[PDB]
C-alpha cells in the first residue's frame, strides 16, 4: 500500500514538470525576440541550398 | 535653481551601491549615510548615474549635530569629472529608514555645491516598503499660505527604474525568475488579481488614519489633501448612469467570443484524438506480423 | 609512478593503503619509510602516507589513533606555512577513518580547533573527520556548533566540510534529523542545499517515507541552481534503498531532461541504489547516457554501469562483457575526451574491484 | 520537453559567424584540398575529419565553417542561369490533341 | 576652458551620420550610411518620427546603430548660390 | 615536490559585473582600464568587491597608461571613506578583439604581479557579448621556465576547472604564451537580487487600471477573422491525408508551418486575454462603487 502511495506521488511531480516547460517554452521565446531586433544589416537571399540553410 | 526635475529614473547599479556603502562605513540600526549622487540634471529626466559614500559620524544625543567632511565631497567631484565630465554633482542620497527634519539643514549645505535644486533620494537599504522602496523628493521653497511663512519642503516626484542597454542585457541574464507579476500567462496576471485588490485596502486605510490624526493629534490643516479627495467623490463613477447598460451589453460580448472560441478548440483535440487512434489501429497489425514472422523462420 | 608530481604524488600515496588494507600486523609497517619522521623526499608523500594510513586501519583503528592524535593536537593552531598545510590535510582524514564509530569526544574536540583556525585547505578535511568520529548520534552540540560556523565561514571549501559533516553526524536518525533538515534546505546558499539533498538521503535510508521523496522531487524541480539539481536527484537512491525497484521508474523520466545536470545525478541514482546483484533495467536506461555528448555524463554512467553489473559471470549475462569491451573502446581512442576517459579506467577497475 | 529543445537548437545555430563557400579546384596528397574561397583569396587548408581527400571531387563546391574554412558538407548545388530560366519557366503545360489539328 | 576641450571631446567620441534612406515603419527605419553600408537602424521615443524624412541627415550610435535624433540637413552652397542670384 | 601555483576561481561581485558592461560598452572604441578592488582568502578564493575605472589616457592601455599616480590618488579619497580594500588586479577592455592579452597587456600585468602575486589581467569584450556575462574571461601570467619545466598540470589539480576554448589563433596563443585560464564565477546576495529586479506598487496598479473599451472592440474583431482565414487551409489539409508515408502527407497537404497549430494559438491568445478583461472590469465596478 505504501508502494502505491509513490504511484500518486510521481504523478503529482509531473504535472508540475510540464508545468515548468510551458514557462520554459515562453522565455526561450523572448531570446529569439532580441536577435530580430535592431541592429540589422540589409542583405540580397540568393537561393536555397537546404531547408533551413 | 534649474526647475527642470520633472522625472527621476534611476539605474539599479544605485541601488546596488547604496546598500554597498551603508555596510562599509559599518553604520547599522539607526546609524545614517550621507553620500554624493552623482548624475546629469538641467534637464526634465534627472537621470542618476552613480552614488558614492561620504564621511559622515551621526550624533544620536543631538540629532541636530552631526560631521560631513566639506572639503572631501569637492576633491572627490574633481576626480570624477577627469573620469566623465557628464557627472556632475547633483545632491544627496540618504539610507532612511526615513525623513527628518535634520535632513532639511543637510540639503542646505548641498545646496551651495549643487547650480540644480539638490536631490534628495531616500534608498531605504533595508527595503521594507512593499513597492519602491526608493522615494525621490526634490527641496522646492514656497509661500505655504495659510498665515504661516515660506516653507521649505520636500514634494514627493515619482520615479521609476531605468536600465542603460549595456547593464540591461546583462540584467535581464542574471535574472531567471518566474515573478511574482511578469504580465505572462493566465494563471501568473490572476495572481496579481488577488494582489492589487490586497494593495488597495492597505492604501486606503492610511487615509482614514490620517483624518484622525488631524483633530486629534493637531496635524497642520493641508486643504490640498482634503481636495483631492473631494474630486474622487465627485468624479465617482456611480450606477444607474446609461454606462452601466452599456457595460452590461459588452459583458455579453466578451463571453460569446469567448463561448465560441472554447468550442473551435473542441475540434482541434477530437483532430488528434483520430490522428493517434489510426496509429493504434496500425500498431496492432504490425503486432501480429511479429509472431507471424517467428512461425515462418521455425 | 616516478611521472608523477605536486598533488597526484598525494594521491598515489594514499592508493597504497587502499591496496595494503587487511595485513594489520604489517599495517603501519608498509607505510613505514613513507610516515614522517622517517621521510623527507616529498611533502605530498608525508601528507599522503597519514591519508594512505588511515584507509589500512578504517573502521577499527584504536591503537593506530593514538599515532595520528600527536599530529593532530601539535598543529592544531598553526598551518599557514604550506608543508604543514598539506601534512595536516592529509593527517586529518586519516584520523577520522579511524575514530569511526568509537564516539571519541578527544577527536572531535580537536579538531573542532583546527576548524577554527581556518586551515586553508585543511580546515575542510577536518570537517569532515569530525561528522566521522562521531557518526550517527545526531549530538545537539555538533548540530549548533556546524551550523553556526557555516555561514560565518566565507571560505567556499570550509563551507563544504561542514555541509556534508552536518549530513553525517545525523546519519540513520529519522525524525530526529527532521529539524536540522528544514534548517539547511531554508538556507538559501547553495553549498547547504548540495549537503541537504544527502542529510534527508542517509536520515530516511532504508524507509521509502513517502514525505521524504515528495521533498526531493520538489527541491529538484524548484530550485535553479544547478549543483542542487545534480544532487536531489542521486540522493533518491539511498531513502529508497527499501524497494530499489521502485528507482528506475522515477528517473526515466529524469534521463530525459534537457538540463545537463539532472542527468547526471539520474545515472548516479541508479548506480548507487541498485549496486547489489543486477537489475536488467537499469541497464537500459544507462545506455544512452554512456554516448551522451555531456563530458562529465559520460563518465558518472560508466561508472554507474559497474556498480550495477559489480563482477558477475560473463556467460551468464552476455551483456557484461560487452559493456567491458566498451570500455576499453574508449581508453583505446586517444581522441576521446580525457574526462570521458578518467571514467572509464576506474570503471573497468570496478568490474575487477579485488 | 521536445519543444522546448528545438527552439534552443535554432538559437544555437544562428550564432555562427562567418561560414562561407569555396570550391575544390584541386586535390594534393597531403590531406588538403586548394580552395579558391570565392568571396576571399585563395586557402590551402587541410580537410576536416568528416570529408576526406578521398570523398572530394575535383571542381566540387563546398560549404565552409567561420575563419576557419574546416569542411561542413559538400554542396552538389550549383548557381547556374539555365536552372533561373527554369524557376520562371515552371512544369511544362498541355496535352498534345489540343495542339493537335 | 580650451585645454578643457579637448578632454570633453574625447569623452563625447566620434558620430556616424547616415541618412533616412526610406521610412519603413514607426519603429523602424532604413538609412543608408555616409561611410557605406545599407542598415536597418531603430528609432527612439525621444524623437518623433513626423521630424525623420527622407533625405533629412540622422546620428545614430555606432555601439548599436540606432537613431538618437535628428541633425539639420546638410548644407549644400549650390542651392544658396541658386537662390541669392538676381539681386 | 614545489608549488601549487593555484590559479584563484575569480568570483565577479554583481555590483563590480555591471559597472563593468556600462563603462565599457558605452565607452567603444576607445579602450578603458582601472584597477580591481578586493580581498583575498584561501589559496583559491578572491572576492572582487568592486572595480573603479582610472582617468582615461590616450595611450589607451599600456604599461604607462596605468601608473600609481592614478593608483594612490583614488585610494586616498577612498581611504577617508572606509571603502578602501586591497588592490587585487586590473582589468581592461578590447572592444574590437575577443578574451586575450596582447603582448603589451602581459608586459602591464607583470607590473600587476610584482604588486601581488594573485594580480588577475581580465580582458572585456562587451559589443561582441549578446548576453552580457559571456566572452569576458579572467587570466593569469604563467613563466616562460613553466611551459619548459611542464608547471602547467599542477595549478588545475584535483578540480574539474574551466580552460576556455572561443577564438582558435588568439586563444591558442593565449593558452600557450599569454596566461592560463581558469574558471571565473559570479556570486551575488539575496538583499540584491530583490533590488536588481526591483518591486513596484506599478505592477499591481496597472491591474486595476482599466484600458479602454475601443481596443477590447479591436482585439475581438482581429482575432476572429484572422482564424477564418486558416479555416479553410485546415479544410485542405484533412481533405484526404491517410495514405502512406508521413513525409509525403506533410509536404502535399501543406502541414508544413501546421495550420491546425496556428489556429490553436490565435485561439488560445485570445481566450486567455477575454477573461483577464471581464474579470478586472466585474472587480472594478463593485470594488469602487
Amino acid at each position: 500500500e505504501k508502494e502505491y502511495e509513490l504511484l500518486t506521488l510521481q504523478e503529482d511531480y509531473i504535472k508540475d514538470e510540464q508545468r515548468h516547460l510551458k514557462r520554459e517554452l515562453k522565455r526561450a521565446q523572448e531570446e529569439v525576440k532580441r536577435i530580430q531586433s535592431v541592429p540589422l544589416v540589409i542583405g540580397q537571399f540568393l537561393e536555397p541550398i537546404d531547408q533551413n540553410t | 535653481m534649474s526647475l527642470q526635475h520633472e522625472k527621476v529614473t534611476i539605474a539599479p547599479l544605485v541601488l546596488l551601491s547604496a546598500l554597498d556603502h551603508y555596510e562599509r562605513t559599518q553604520t547599522k540600526e539607526n546609524k545614517r549615510c550621507v553620500g554624493v549622487i552623482l548624475g546629469d540634471a538641467n534637464s526634465s529626466t534627472i537621470r542618476v548615474t552613480n552614488s558614492f559614500a561620504l564621511p559622515f559620524e551621526e550624533d544620536e544625543k543631538n540629532s541636530d549635530v552631526w560631521f560631513l567632511d566639506h572639503n572631501y565631497i569637492e576633491n572627490m567631484n574633481e576626480m570624477c569629472k577627469k573620469i566623465n565630465a557628464k557627472e556632475k554633482l547633483i545632491g544627496w542620497y540618504h539610507s532612511g529608514p526615513k525623513l527628518r527634519a535634520s535632513d532639511l539643514k543637510i540639503n542646505e549645505l548641498f545646496k551651495k555645491y549643487t547650480q540644480n535644486n539638490p536631490l534628495l533620494l531616500i534608498v531605504d537599504v533595508k527595503q521594507q516598503g512593499v513597492g519602491l522602496p526608493t522615494d525621490a523628493y526634490v527641496a522646492i521653497e514656497q509661500v505655504k499660505d495659510d498665515g504661516t511663512s515660506t516653507e521649505k519642503t520636500f514634494l514627493h516626484l515619482p520615479c521609476t527604474i531605468e536600465a542603460e542597454e549595456a547593464e540591461e542585457i546583462g540584467v535581464e541574464h542574471l535574472l531567471r525568475d518566474v515573478r511574482d507579476q511578469a504580465a505572462g500567462g493566465l494563471s501568473i496576471r490572476l495572481t496579481n488579481q488577488l494582489k492589487s485588490l490586497k494593495g488597495l485596502q492597505s492604501k486606503l486605510k492610511d487615509v482614514v488614519e490620517y483624518l484622525d490624526k488631524v483633530i486629534n493629534k493637531e496635524l497642520p490643516i493641508n486643504h490640498t489633501i482634503l481636495g483631492k479627495l473631494q474630486d474622487v467623490f465627485n468624479l465617482l463613477p456611480n450606477l444607474g448612469t446609461p454606462d452601466d447598460d452599456e457595460i452590461d451589453v459588452e459583458n455579453h460580448d466578451r463571453i460569446n467570443i469567448s463561448n465560441n472560441l472554447q468550442k473551435a478548440l473542441t475540434v482541434k483535440t477530437n483532430d488528434e484524438l483520430m490522428v493517434i487512434y489510426i496509429s493504434n489501429l496500425v500498431r496492432s497489425i504490425i503486432a501480429f506480423d511479429d509472431l507471424i514472422e517467428n512461425k515462418i523462420q521455425n | 609512478l616516478g611521472k608523477a608530481q605536486n598533488w597526484a604524488k598525494f594521491t598515489a600515496t594514499a592508493s597504497l593503503g587502499v591496496i595494503h588494507k587487511g595485513n594489520l600486523l604489517e599495517g603501519k609497517k608498509v607505510m613505514a619509510p613513507y610516515l614522517p619522521g622517517s621521510r623527507a623526499s616529498s611533502r605530498f608523500i608525508k601528507g599522503g602516507s597519514l591519508y594512505g594510513l588511515g584507509l589500512i586501519y578504517a573502521g577499527f583503528g584504536r591503537d593506530t589513533t593514538d599515532y595520528l592524535k600527536n599530529i593532530i593536537v601539535e598543529n592544531s593552531g598553526t598551518s599557514g606555512d604550506e608543508d604543514v598545510d598539506v601534512l595536516l590535510h592529509g593527517a586529518s582524514l586519516g584520523i577520522g577513518l579511524a575514530a569511526m564509530g568509537s564516539a571519541n569526544i578527544e577527536v572531535y574536540e580537536a579538531l573542532k580547533e583546527v576548524l577554527y583556525n581556518d586551515s586553508a585547505t585543511s580546515g575542510e578535511a577536518a570537517a569532515l573527520g569530525m561528522g566521522l568520529c562521531m557518526l550517527g548520534t545526531g549530538k545537539p552540540e555538533a548540530i549548533h556548533d556546524m551550523f553556526t560556523y557555516s555561514q560565518e565561514t566565507q571560505h567556499g571549501n570550509i563551507t563544504r566540510g561542514l555541509a556534508v559533516g552536518l549530513a553525517l553526524i545525523n546519519y540513520g536518525r529519522q525524525e530526529l534529523a527532521d529539524d536540522l533538515i528544514t534548517k539547511m534546505l531554508a538556507s538559501d546558499e547553495s553549498l547547504l542545499r548540495y549537503g541537504g539533498a544527502f542529510t534527508i538521503a542517509l536520515a530516511y535510508a532504508g524507509t521509502g517515507n513517502n514525505s521524504a521523496v515528495k521533498r526531493l522531487l520538489h527541491v529538484a524541480v524548484s530550485d535553479s541552481n544547478d549543483d542542487v539539481r545534480r544532487a536531489a536527484v542521486i540522493a533518491l537512491g539511498f531513502v529508497l534503498l527499501r524497494d530499489y525497484t521502485t528507482v528506475p521508474r522515477i528517473v526515466q523520466l529524469l534521463s530525459k531532461s534537457h538540463n545537463a545536470h539532472v542527468r547526471c545525478g539520474t545515472a548516479f541514482a541508479l548506480g548507487i541504489a541498485c549496486a547489489g546483484k543486477g537489475l536488467q533495467s537499469a541497464i537500459d536506461v544507462l545506455d544512452p547516457l554512456t554516448k551522451d555528448p555531456v563530458d562529465f555524463v559520460r563518465q558518472a554512467a560508466m561508472i554507474a554501469l559497474s556498480m550495477i553489473l559489480i563482477q558477475q559471470t560473463e556467460k551468464l549475462n552476455p551483456q557484461v562483457a560487452d559493456i567491458n569491451k566498451n570500455f576499453l573502446s574508449v581508453i583505446t581512442n586517444k581522441h576521446q575526451e580525457g574526462l570521458a576517459k578518467f571514467g572509464a579506467c576506474v570503471a573497468q577497475g570496478i568490474m575487477n574491484a579485488g | 520537453n521536445d519543444k522546448v529543445r528545438f527552439i534552443k537548437d535554432e538559437l544555437r545555430l544562428l550564432q555562427e559567424p562567418g561560414s562561407y563557400v569555396g570550391e575544390v579546384i584541386k586535390i594534393v596528397s597531403d590531406k588538403k584540398v586548394l580552395v579558391k574561397v570565392q568571396p576571399e583569396g585563395k586557402y590551402i587548408v587541410d580537410v576536416a575529419k568528416d570529408i576526406n581527400v578521398k570523398d572530394l571531387k575535383a571542381s566540387q563546391r563546398v560549404c565552409l565553417r567561420s575563419d576557419s574554412y574546416m569542411l561542413h558538407k559538400v554542396l552538389e548545388n550549383k548557381a547556374d542561369p539555365l536552372v533561373s530560366l527554369m524557376m520562371v519557366e515552371k512544369v511544362p503545360d498541355s496535352t498534345y490533341d489540343m495542339v493537335g489539328g | 576652458d580650451k585645454t578643457e576641450n579637448d578632454i570633453k571631446a574625447l569623452q563625447s567620441i566620434g558620430q556616424l551620420i547616415g541618412e533616412v534612406m526610406k521610412e519603413l515603419s514607426e519603429e523602424k527605419y532604413i538609412v543608408k550610411a555616409s561611410s557605406g553600408p545599407r542598415y536597418i537602424v531603430g528609432v527612439r521615443n525621444s524623437v518623433d518620427r513626423s521630424k525623420l524624412k527622407k533625405g533629412v541627415r540622422v546620428t545614430l550610435d555606432i555601439t548599436t546603430l540606432t537613431i538618437m535624433r535628428i541633425l539639420p540637413r546638410e548644407t549644400d552652397p549650390l542651392v544658396y548660390n541658386m537662390t541669392s542670384f538676381e539681386q | 615536490t614545489g608549488r601549487d601555483d593555484t590559479k584563484e576561481t575569480v568570483y565577479i561581485s554583481s555590483i563590480a559585473l555591471l559597472k563593468m558592461l556600462k563603462h565599457g560598452r558605452a565607452g567603444v572604441p576607445m579602450e578603458v582600464m582601472g584597477l580591481m578592488l578586493g580581498e583575498f582568502v584561501d589559496d583559491y578564493t578572491v572576492n572582487v568587491v568592486d572595480v573603479f575605472a582610472m582617468p582615461q589616457s590616450g595611450t589607451g592601455v599600456s604599461v604607462e597608461a596605468v601608473d600609481d599616480v592614478f593608483q594612490a590618488k583614488m585610494m586616498d579619497m577612498l581611504k577617508q571613506t572606509g571603502r578602501d580594500q586591497m588592490v587585487v588586479g586590473w582589468y581592461h577592455s578590447h572592444p574590437g578583439f575577443g578574451c586575450w592579452l596582447s603582448s603589451v597587456d602581459v608586459n602591464t600585468q607583470k607590473s600587476f604581479e610584482q604588486l601581488n602575486s594573485r594580480a588577475v589581467a581580465v580582458v572585456v569584450d562587451p559589443i561582441q557579448s549578446v548576453k552580457g556575462k559571456v566572452v569576458i574571461d579572467a587570466f593569469r601570467l604563467i613563466d616562460t621556465g613553466a611551459l619548459i619545466n611542464n608547471l602547467e598540470p599542477r595549478q588545475t589539480t584535483s578540480n574539474t576547472g574551466l580552460l576556455n576554448k572561443a577564438n582558435i589563433q588568439a586563444l591558442i596563443h593565449g593558452l600557450n604564451r599569454h596566461y592560463y585560464s581558469l574558471n571565473i564565477d559570479y556570486h551575488k546576495t539575496a538583499k540584491e537580487t530583490k533590488m536588481l529586479m526591483n518591486l513596484h506598487k506599478e505592477q499591481w496598479q496597472s491591474g486595476l487600471k482599466m484600458y479602454d473599451y475601443e481596443e477590447k472592440e479591436e482585439s475581438n474583431l482581429a482575432a476572429t477573422k484572422s482564424m477564418v482565414k486558416i479555416a479553410e487551409q485546415y479544410s485542405k489539409r484533412i481533405e484526404e491525408e491517410k495514405e502512406l508515408t508521413e513525409e509525403e502527407l506533410k509536404t502535399r497537404y501543406v502541414g508544413r508551418q501546421d495550420p491546425k497549430k496556428h489556429l490553436s494559438e490565435t485561439a488560445d491568445e485570445t481566450l486567455e486575454n477575454n477573461i483577464v478583461s471581464v474579470l478586472t472590469a466585474g472587480v472594478n465596478s463593485v470594488a469602487i462603487k
